[PDB]
């Protein structure tokens, strides 16, 4: 993969870090500080909105922060803009889930999360940038959101279930992460 | 609602990102999301 160093699996970073362990700690810390500088913004949301979050999170490490996948992995690169546009257009047609009760918002957010996940716009950091977007999406809909509502094993299985078209595990994830109205 | 939405996000984003790091496999707990964060001074 061209994003990585020659003869290695570590992606090239601005800090010239060459083992995967010390890059995760650098990525985890530097992106956490950046995550604390992301403000809620009102809709319409879009791929560019998602790209803006990714650039804010990882611009201290990767030059391609905010840029879209150039290699395949999922939706292939040449169709990602088309596919993301379909998803966000449908979300916009549903008023970005505003006006929906909790029960309805859970089913729509679960399905929208998997759809966007299939696009997978970035070489790395897709899940983190996507969840910050879905934080804004849920609180724009008017509800509290905390990813502490589920643990990692449940999250992995819900995403696997969603790969195979079964959304019920994704729905109970948001059933446990979406709370009272703001 | 807009100013309250931004206020809610600013109150919860740091804890939510620590939780989001936990979903990705990072060894981060709830206390890590409550701790003071160091300034950007990458070594
Ligand atoms: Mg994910």
């Amino acid at each position: 993969d061209a994003y990585c160093y020659p003869g290695s699996t570590v992606l090239r970073n601005k800090l010239d870090i060459h083992d995967e362990a010390t890059l995760s700690e650098a990525e985890q810390q530097l992106s956490a500080i950046a995550a604390d500088n992301v403000e809620f913004s009102p809709p319409p949301y879009s791929l560019a909105y998602l790209q803006n979050i990714h650039r804010i999170l990882f611009s201290d490490l990767f030059e391609w922060a905010g840029e879209l996948r150039t290699v395949g992995m999922f939706c292939q690169p040449e169709y990602m803009e088309k596919e993301a546009s379909k998803i966000f257009t449908a979300m916009a047609a549903a008023n970005w889930f505003e006006g929906m009760e909790r029960a309805e918002l859970i089913a729509a957010v679960a399905e929208a999360y998997s759809d966007i996940n299939v696009v997978h716009p970035f070489r790395e950091g897709n899940g983190r940038a996507q969840r910050i977007l879905f934080e804004h999406l849920i609180m724009n809909a008017g509800f509290e959101i905390s990813w502490w509502g589920i643990e990692k094993d449940e999250w992995i299985y819900a995403n696997i279930a969603a790969y195979n078209g079964v959304m019920e595990p994704m729905e109970q994830v948001f059933e446990k992460c979406i709370g009272q109205a703001i | 609602s807009l100013e309250t939405k931004k206020a809610y996000a600013a109150r919860t984003r740091r804890s939510n990102y620590a939780a989001s790091l936990r979903l990705e496999g990072f060894k981060v707990t709830f206390a890590d999301g409550e701790r003071k964060m160091p300034t950007r001074e990458e070594v």
